[PDB]
RNA sequence: UCUCGCCCGAAGCGUUUACUUUGAAAAAAUUAGAGUGUUCAAAGCAGGCCCGAGCCGCCUGGAUACCGCAGCUAGGAAUAAUGGAAUAGGACCGCGGUUCUAUUUUGUUGGUUUUCGGAACUGAGGCCAUGAUUAAGAGGGACGGCCGGGGGCAUUCGUAUUG
RNA sequence: UACCUGGUUGAUCCUGCCAGUAGCAUAUGCUUGUCUCAAAGAUUAAGCCAUGCAUGUCUAAGUACGCACGGCCGGUACAGUGAAACUGCGAAUGGCUCAUUAAAUCAGUUAUGGUUCCUUUGGUCGACUUGGAUAACUGUGGUAAUUCUAGAGCUAAUACAUGCCGACGGGCGCUGACCCCCUUCGCGGGGGGGAUGCGUGCAUUUAUCAGAUCAAAACCAACCCGGGCUUUGGUGACUCUAGAUAACCUCGGGCCGAUCGCACGCCCCCCGUGGCGGCGACGACCCAUUCGAACGUCUGCCCUAUCAACUUUCGAUGGUAGUCGCCGUGCCUACCAUGGUGACCACGGGUGACGGGGAAUCAGGGUUCGAUUCCGGAGAGGGAGCCUGAGAAACGGCUACCACAUC
RNA sequence: CGGAUCCGUAACUUCGGGAUAAGGAUUGGCUCUAAGGGCUGGCAGCCGACUUAGAACUGGUGCGGACCAGGGGAAUCCGA
RNA sequence: CCUGGGCAGGGCGAAGCCAGAGGAAACUCUGGUGGAGGUCCGUAGCGGUCCUGACGUGCAAAUCGGUCGUCCGACCUGGG
C-alpha cells in the first residue's frame, strides 16, 4: 500500500492538489528489509516484466575488491560502522549501499604470500606459523621475478594498511545494493579516503 | 487504458488504406511486426481492398492459411500481417511480383516486376552495433538483425539484401548526387536526387532534394530512403518516375486523357 | 575542501606512485567532460577544485531537449538558481500581445564564478534532478553592466 | 582560415529577442473544394470504355486548402528595446620570457633535451582620423530683474457692537 | 442575403430599454400520404435492479485405457471421430457514463543516453529417455441451497521436478621439476623452451587497466635483418557499445530441448543392433524492431478580491548520502541550509467543468455550447488493500468496512 | 480537571484582554545518539556543566503512580 | 506624624533596543532582547466566604478543621 507517487504533493507554490486517482499498480512501493549481519538468508521479490529481485534479509559473505593492486577475494563480514546517512542503522548494523564493512583480513594474506612474499603480520615473532613460507625455495629466475615484484615495485602499503593488517580488521565501503540484488559487493577504503573515514570514526568514538 | 491496444476503428485509422465509413465500424488492425502502423499495409487491405482477389475477409483468411499468399519468400498465416515500404509479394502460381512502393499521391502503388529483380530486395540500414564476442551488428528498418555484415556501412546507407539466402550486397550511402525516395512525411512518394544536407546538433537534420524538370523540396533524414546512383534507381518505379507535377497539371493530363 | 560525507565521483584515486617516496601534485585526477553542442567547456572545471553529483561537466547529467535563456533572480538556494524569462503572448480577439513569465529554478553549477544578479543565463534541458529543477546552467554570456567599476571599500 | 581536397566545399556561426517570407509539422473524421448522372439532391467513394456470351479484359480516382497560438530550419534588416570604447582592464598585426603535454622521425625499447601544436601567466613599443551623435517649440537643475489677497510666526492700526 | 419596425410627447429630435424578426436544440399542442437517411433515459437520480444474455478456445503438430461412435482385424502400445478433464493463451479487450478533476486532464512540440514490455519479425541458441504428485473416472457422502467440497483407488504430460553424453581440449593468466646458449675457476648476470595444479563461455553484481588526428632530431645501455616495422565502431555529448584483469553468480537457484507431427528415402558394415534426417508448432538467457505504457521540457484553460498574502512540526524549497521503485526524482528516511510562489492575480472558493478535433450563429471581428459515435483521461454504489498475470490496485476478480439488498 | 511538554483556541471588546478559554496526545524504567564550553602552542592537544531533542528495548496501559493541585461552558441583574 | 523590620517560587510579556524582509515614501511584517504592573496561580503574613461543620456549663465571656479573598502593595507590623 506505500506509494511512491508524485500526485498527493503540493505545487511550486504550495497549493494542494486534488485528489483524484487511487494509488495505482505501476507506482508500488515495498517496506524496507534492513540487512543484518547473521547467516544467509535472502528472498524474492516480483519485478513487473517478470524480473526477479533477490532481497537479502541477512547476509554473512561478500565480495570486496582490493584498491590499487586489483584482487578480490571472499569475505566475511564482521561489524557496522559509520553509516554516514542515519546513525540508527550502525546501532542496528544495516547493509547499505554506501556504508563500511570490518573485512575479517584473512583471505588477502594468502595472495599477499603467494604473490608478494616475506610477507607481514607477524607480530616479529620470526619463530611460529610453519606456513610453506621457505621450502619451495625459490628454484628458477622467477625468484628474480618476485625479487623485482617485491624490492623494484617495493610493495607500499604504507602504514595505515599496516596497522588495519596487524588488528586483522580492513575497513571497506559497500559499492553494490545489498535490498535489490542481494550482494554486499564493495571496495577497500585507500589512502585519503581511508585516513578520511578514520579520522570520522576516531572523533565518532571521541565526542 | 490497461495494457495495450487491441481494435482499430475505420475513422481512425491511416488515410493511405483507403477504407471506407459505410462499409465496417472496426477496420483491420495490423499485427507486430518490422514496420509501424502508420508505414505498414496489411495483407487483407493489400487481397481484399485493392488487387480485389476476394470480396469477403473470410475468404482472405480462409487463403493466407492454405498457403498461397507469401512474404519475402516464406509464407504467412496472419491475415494482418504488416507489410511496409519495399517488401516483396509473390504468390506460387502465375506472374504476380507485387513491390510496395509508394504512389506520388502517398498511396501503396503497385508494380508487378520479373522474377530476376524479385529474387532481390533493397533495405535500409536502421543502426550499427557491436556485440558479444566484438562482433558488427546492423539493424535494418525491416527488422533484420545481421551479423558481420561489412566495416564501411555508414547509419544511413542502403544495401541490397537476398531472400534466398539472407545475404547482403551492394551497399550505397548517403552522398550528396544519390536518388532517395521520401517515405514519410507531407512529400512521401517523392523521389530525387539529394542535393544538400544541413546537419543541426539537435539530432534531427535536414536535406534540401531536387528532381527533374526543375524542382526541389525538403525533408528530414527519418524519412529517406535511398533508392538509385546517380539517376540510376536499382528498383524500376512504375509510372514515370514518381513525380508530383501539379493539380492543374493533373487536370490537364485528364483532360487530354 | 569537502563539507559532506564522501566526494568522488568515477576517477580511481590511488595510483601507488611511491617508488622512493614523494609528494607530488593530485590535481591530475580530474575528471573532464565534454558536453558536445558546440559550446566550450570553461576552465574553472579543469583547473577548479570542487566535487559536484549534478554538474554537467563533472556528473552524469547528460544535456539534451531543448535550449533556452533567462535572467538571474535569486541566489538564496543551495547550489541552484531561480531564473526568470519574460515573453508575450499574442491573443487573437484583442489582436496585440502581454506580459508573460515563468519562474524556473535551475542547478548553477559551481564552476560559474561572478554569476551576479541580472545576467542573462542559457539553460539546458536534462534529467529530472529534483522536483521543481529540471533544466540546468549551460552557459553565462551577459556581464550585466560594467564591471570595470569600483567603489569606496 | 587554407587547418581537411587563381575559385569552391568545409569549419570558425551568429549581439539576441520582437516582426515578416519559405520549408518541414500533425490524425483521421468535420469545414471550403477536384471528379462522379446515388433517378436530381442530402450522401456515397465510387466508377468508365471495348466485347452479338468468346478482350481466359483494359483505364482512372479515392486530391488539394485551413490546421490558429506554442516549438524547429533557411532568407529579409525598415519598424521598437538591448551592450560594445569613458577612471580604457578596449581593436588588429608584429615581439621578450616562465611552467606543461598528446604523438612522429633518430632500426626497436628504456632515461635526458629542443623545434613543433596549444592552453595558462607576464614586460615594452609602434599602430586606430585612437574611442563620448549636438542638446527636442521634451524634461530636471543653476543664475537674476521681478511678481503674486500663495503659506507660517511675531507685531501694528481701524471704526462699529456689547457692558 | 454588411438590413430593421411599434411604444415616453399637444407635436418634434436624442440617449435609452421593452416588444416584435430569423436560425439553432430540448420539451409540448394540432395534424399526417410516399420514400432515402436518421439522433434517441445526457440534463433531475454516477439512484435501485427482478428476469435472459454479453468470453470462450483443438490443430497431421501438448496430455486420450470415458463406460460414447466404430475401422476389419490380426496382434509386436498407439487406425480415426473423440464427450469430460490436465495444460497454454485471453477475459488488463470491446461496450457504457462523465461523478471527481481548473497547469490537474487534454492539445501542439520535443526524449528516455533516466526504464519495462505479451505477441510478431531476425540473430544467438557449442541418456536407446529419470522421479514422485494429480484431475477427468469408479464406488461412498454431508447439509437448505451456491460455479460447495472432503475422504478411498487409479493413471497421464510442454502441469511440477531431477538430471546425463558429445568435444578436440584449441588458446590465455599464475606457479612449475627440468633443459639450451653467452661470459666468469666457481659465485653471479642476460636471452629462449618446458607436464602436472587452479581457472575457463553469454548474463547477473563488483573493482581496476588500455582505448584517434600532429612531424623533425641529438646523447647513454640492451637486440633483428640487409641503413632500415604494426591498428574495434557510434552519437553534437557518455559513467555508450566492445576487450583484458581477481572472485560471487545468491536453495524463493538466469540460459546451455529428458517435447510433438508429416513425407519416408540413402550409405558403410558381420548383423543395423550405426549414421546421412528435409520441413513445421512451443517459449528458452539476451540483443534490437513492433503494440504500447510511464514519468519528463516549453506554451495554451471559465468565473470570483465580499479569496492579498500562501506553503513549511504531518516536506515547504534545495544540498549531502541512503531506502523503495522498472529506472531520474523530497517518492520516503537521517543531517544541514531557509528557502519556494505572488498585483504579469499565485494561494482560497464555485462551475448547472471531462479536455480537444468540432457544432450553432451568414461582412469582418466576435458570442455561446462540445455528456454524446474519433483521440486521451477517470470510475464501475462510496472508498481502502491484494493474489495471479508481461500488462490491474481489475470489479461480467478477490478480501474487510458503510449504505442497500436475495434465500 | 489539576503538574509539565507538543498542538489548537470562540462569542465579545476600551484591541490591552477574554485565556492555564474550550478540546486532544505523551509522561515509568534501562541502554544509546546529536547539540549547547573553558584552558595551552604558530589547526593540534587536556578538563568538567546539567539542560534540550531524537531512537531502540521492556514492564499485566503502568507511569504528576505518594505528596504538591484551576471542573468547565452559555447567560441575566448590580457594582467599572 | 516620627523612627525601624518584612513579603518563597512560577504565568502574562509594556515602553525602549537589535537583526532580517518588503516599500519610492509613509511606514509595515517577522524573530529575538527587555522586565513594566494599585497584574495573575500561590507560601509566610493580614482578614474571615461557606460547611450556617466541631465546640457551644467549650481550649476560648468568639476558639478550632477543611474550603477560603489578597499577597509589591490604597500591603503587614514593633517602639515613641
Ligand atoms: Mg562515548
Ligand atoms: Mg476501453
Ligand atoms: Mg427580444
Ligand atoms: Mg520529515
Ligand atoms: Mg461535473
Ligand atoms: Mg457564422
Ligand atoms: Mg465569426
Ligand atoms: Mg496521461
Ligand atoms: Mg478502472
Ligand atoms: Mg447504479
Ligand atoms: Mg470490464
Ligand atoms: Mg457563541
Ligand atoms: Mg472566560
Ligand atoms: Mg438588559
Ligand atoms: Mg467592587
Ligand atoms: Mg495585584
Ligand atoms: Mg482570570
Ligand atoms: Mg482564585
Ligand atoms: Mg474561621
Ligand atoms: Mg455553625
Ligand atoms: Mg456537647
Ligand atoms: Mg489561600
Ligand atoms: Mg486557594
Ligand atoms: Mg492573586
Amino acid at each position: 500500500g506505500i506509494s511512491r507517487d508524485n500526485w498527493h504533493k503540493r505545487r511550486k507554490t504550495g497549493g494542494k492538489r486534488k485528489p483524484y486517482h487511487k494509488k495505482r499498480k505501476y507506482e508500488l512501493g515495498r517496506p524496507a528489509a534492513n540487512t543484518k549481519i547473521g547467516p544467509r538468508r535472502i528472498h524474492t521479490v516480483r519485478v513487473r516484466g517478470g524480473n526477479k529481485k533477490y532481497r537479502a534479509l541477512r547476509l554473512d559473505v561478500g565480495n570486496f575488491s582490493w584498491g590499487s593492486e586489483c584482487c578480490t577475494r571472499k569475505t566475511r563480514i564482521i561489524d557496522v560502522v559509520y553509516n554516514a546517512s542515519n546513525n540508527e542503522l550502525v546501532r542496528t548494523k544495516t547493509l547499505v549501499k554506501n556504508c563500511i564493512v570490518l573485512i575479517d583480513s584473512t583471505p588477502y594474506r594468502q595472495w599477499y604470500e603467494s604473490h608478494y612474499a616475506l610477507p607481514l603480520g607477524r607480530k616479529k615473532g620470526a619463530k611460529l606459523t610453519p606456513e610453506e613460507e621457505e621450502i619451495l625455495n625459490k628454484k628458477r629466475s622467477k625468484k628474480i621475478q618476485k625479487k623485482y615484484d617485491e624490492r623494484k615495485k617495493n610493495a607500499k602499503i604504507s602504514s595505515l594498511l599496516e596497522e588495519q593488517f596487524q588488528q586483522g580488521k580492513l575497513l571497506a565501503c559497500i559499492a553494490s545494493r545489498p535490498g535489490q540484488c542481494g550482494r554486499a559487493d564493495g571496495y577497500v577504503l585507500e589512502g585519503k579516503e581511508l585516513e578520511f573515514y578514520l579520522r570520522k570514526i576516531k572523533a565518532r568514538k571521541g565526542k | 487504458a490497461r495494457g495495450p491496444k487491441k481494435h482499430l476503428k475505420r475513422v481512425a485509422a491511416p488515410k493511405h488504406w483507403m477504407l471506407d465509413k459505410l462499409t465496417g465500424v472496426f477496420a483491420p488492425r495490423p499485427s507486430t511486426g518490422p514496420h509501424k502502423l502508420r508505414e505498414c499495409l496489411p495483407l487483407i487491405v493489400f487481397l481484399r481492398n485493392r488487387l480485389k482477389y476476394a470480396l469477403t475477409g473470410d475468404e482472405v483468411k480462409k487463403i493466407c492459411m492454405q498457403r498461397f499468399i507469401k512474404i519475402d519468400g516464406k509464407v504467412r498465416v496472419d491475415v494482418t500481417y504488416p507489410a511496409g515500404f519495399m517488401d516483396v509479394i509473390s504468390i506460387e502460381k502465375t506472374g504476380e511480383h507485387f513491390r510496395l512502393v509508394y504512389d506520388t499521391k502517398g498511396r501503396f502503388a503497385v508494380h508487378r516486376i520479373t522474377v530476376e529483380e524479385a529474387k532481390y530486395k533493397l533495405c535500409k540500414v536502421r543502426k550499427i552495433t557491436v556485440g558479444v564476442k566484438g562482433i558488427p551488428h546492423l539493424v535494418t528498418h525491416d527488422a533484420r538483425t545481421i551479423r558481420y555484415p561489412d566495416p564501411v556501412i555508414k547509419v544511413n546507407d542502403t544495401v541490397q539484401i537476398d531472400l534466398g539466402t539472407g545475404k547482403i550486397i551492394n551497399f550505397i550511402k548517403f552522398d550528396t548526387g544519390n536518388l532517395c525516395m521520401v517515405i514519410g512525411g507531407a512529400n512521401l512518394g517523392r523521389v530525387g536526387v539529394i542535393t544538400n544536407r544541413e546537419r543541426h546538433p539537435g539530432s534531427f537534420d535536414v536535406v534540401h532534394v531536387k528532381d527533374a524538370n526543375g524542382n526541389s523540396f525538403a525533408t528530414r533524414l527519418s524519412n529517406i530512403f535511398v533508392i538509385g546512383n546517380g539517376n540510376k534507381p536499382w528498383i524500376s518505379l512504375p509510372r514515370g518516375k514518381g513525380i508530383r507535377l501539379t493539380v492543374a497539371e493533373e487536370r490537364d493530363k485528364r483532360l487530354a486523357t | 575542501t569537502e563539507r559532506a560525507y564522501q566526494k568522488q565521483p568515477t576517477i580511481f584515486q590511488n595510483k601507488k606512485r611511491v617508488l622512493l617516496g614523494e609528494t607530488g601534485k593530485e590535481k591530475l585526477p580530474r575528471y573532464y567532460k565534454n558536453i558536445g553542442l558546440g559550446f566550450k567547456t570553461p576552465k574553472e572545471a579543469i583547473e577548479g577544485t570542487y566535487i559536484d553529483k549534478k554538474c554537467p561537466f563533472t556528473g552524469n547529467v547528460s544535456i539534451r531537449g531543448r535550449i533556452l535563456s533567462g535572467v538571474v533572480t535569486k541566489m538564496k538556494m543551495q547550489r541552484t538558481i531561480v531564473i526568470r524569462r519574460d515573453y508575450l503572448h499574442y491573443i487573437r480577439k484583442y489582436n496585440r500581445f502581454e506580459k508573460r513569465h515563468k519562474n524556473m529554478s535551475v542547478h548553477l553549477s559551481p564552476c560559474f564564478r561572478d554569476v551576479q544578479i541580472g545576467d542573462i543565463v542559457t539553460v539546458g534541458e536534462c534529467r529530472p534532478l529534483s522536483k521543481t529543477v529540471r533544466f540546468n546552467v549551460l552557459k553565462v554570456t551577459k556581464a550585466a553592466g560594467t564591471k570595470k567599476q569600483f567603489q569606496k571599500f
